[PDB]
């Protein structure tokens, strides 16, 4: 049998995945409590039927009943670990930043040795299970054939020597497709695996002004659709009150952005907000803003291109650190969970 | 050569402007060596300053 929703109403689980059959209105009940501090920064949906992997910490968990029942696999070397899927139950998991790079095959973890100390991006070929890539803080790529178990670097710095690159977005449907972010550097695109890189624009409202690209999201339901979060640093020059703070979004592959959403009270964003593409809409990308402060809880933002609105949902926790979609009811989406509260 | 006013000026824009919950220290020093760039300009003492600040724990 293939992929389905979950059989479930209430999850058996520590309380670090969740899902919601209605953008969030309302999260299933887990049997175990989530505790302070928690944060779940990997979560993946699996192409083996009704498989996830999340990451708790330090704690490597998997379902195999599409989310009902979530248990302990391995304790992982970094406490802060991203998950990236591969082709045949395969997943990648990295700490954002930092060194560690370890492999999961079904339930086995493998621990690699990274290329890079800093890791900001990874991406798996969906046509060669075997072909993983592997971006540095530098904007160096660096390629693997053997399943990551050894690496040569690929292609030219996306900026240049001297830079801050704070992410590279890989394309699921073409490793070859990348969008790198930098501080000042604004953001970057290639198209053919890190050869040429073609610096972008509109991420400042004025022309050559300078820009930081925090996160891209290259649309998995179309490789033209690029969301990004940034700051125009022009609109933020000292002493002018703006932060500069915007979601953005491109449909040349990361050519050319447009502003689409604008921080604000209504639309809370920060340098790190969660990014989460709709899998099957090319027009839809889900965010997110949650603090501990006050007890305000976390938003799930909607957004839908179709009309450039932005709708939410509410809910206690502290936020939502992660998310994934089931591939077989879209509608469905796992939330991995934060409890930060002191 | 940096006084509070100018420090909370220059650490407040690095962190609003430039950092991530996962920045580490070499890019929280790139984060306000741009800040102290960004208000004073390049070739300002406060840029000086900072870049020695840094420059003394060797990042």
């Amino acid at each position: 049998s293939g992929w389905r929703a979950p059989s479930c109403t209430k999850v058996t689980g520590d309380g670090a995945v969740t899902f919601t059959t209605d953008d969030g209105a309302t999260l299933a009940p887990t049997t175990g409590t989530l505790q302070s501090v928690s944060y779940t920064h990997g979560l993946v949906a699996l192409d083996t039927p009704n498989t996830l992997l999340a990451t708790h910490n330090d704690e490597l968990q998997r379902s195999t009943d599409a989310g009902c029942t979530w248990t302990k696999v391995a304790t992982l070397g970094s406490g802060s670990t991203w998950l990236t899927a591969a082709t045949g139950g395969r997943a990648f998991a990295w700490e954002k930043n930092g060194g560690y790079l370890a492999r999961v095959d079904g339930r086995t973890v493998t621990k690699l040795s990274s290329p890079s100390a800093d890791i900001v991006g990874v991406g798996t070929d969906k046509a060669r299970r075997d072909h993983v890539r592997l971006a540095g803080s530098d904007g160096q790529l660096y390629d693997s054939t053997d399943a990551g178990a050894t690496w040569k670097p690929l292609g030219k710095l996306a900026f240049g020597p001297g830079a801050s690159v704070y992410t590279v977005s890989f394309d699921p449907a073409d490793l070859d497709h990348a969008v790198a972010g930098g501080m000042t550097t604004g953001g970057a695109v290639t198209t053919d695996g890190g050869a040429t890189w073609t610096a972008a624009t509109g991420l400042s409202a004025t022309a050559g002004g300078k820009s930081n690209l925090f996160a891209a999201s290259v649309s998995p339901a179309d490789r033209n659709v690029v969301y990004a979060l940034g700051i125009d640093l022009v609109e933020a020059a000292p002493n002018s009150g703006a932060e500069g703070r915007h979601l953005y979004r491109s449909t040349d592959g990361g050519r050319t952005y447009t502003r689409i959403v604008d921080d604000t009270p209504d639309t809370e964003l920060t340098n790190s907000t969660l990014l989460a593409p709709s899998p099957v809409d090319p027009n839809v990308l889900y965010f997110e803003y949650g603090t501990y402060f006050q007890a305000y809880g976390t938003d799930l933002y909607r957004y839908d291109a179709r009309t450039g609105k932005v709708g939410k949902t509410h809910n206690a926790h502290d936020g939502i650190s992660a998310i994934a979609f089931n591939p077989a009811r879209p509608s469905v989406m796992y939330l991995g969970l934060e409890e930060v509260q002191i | 050569g940096i006084g509070r006013d100018k420090l909370g000026k220059i650490f407040y824009r690095a962190l609003t402007q430039y950092l991530t919950p996962t920045s580490n220290f070499s890019q929280l020093r790139a984060a306000a060596v741009q800040s102290a760039t960004d208000l004073y300009g390049s070739t300002s003492q406060e840029v000086a300053s900072v870049k020695q600040a840094f420059d003394a724990v060797g990042v």
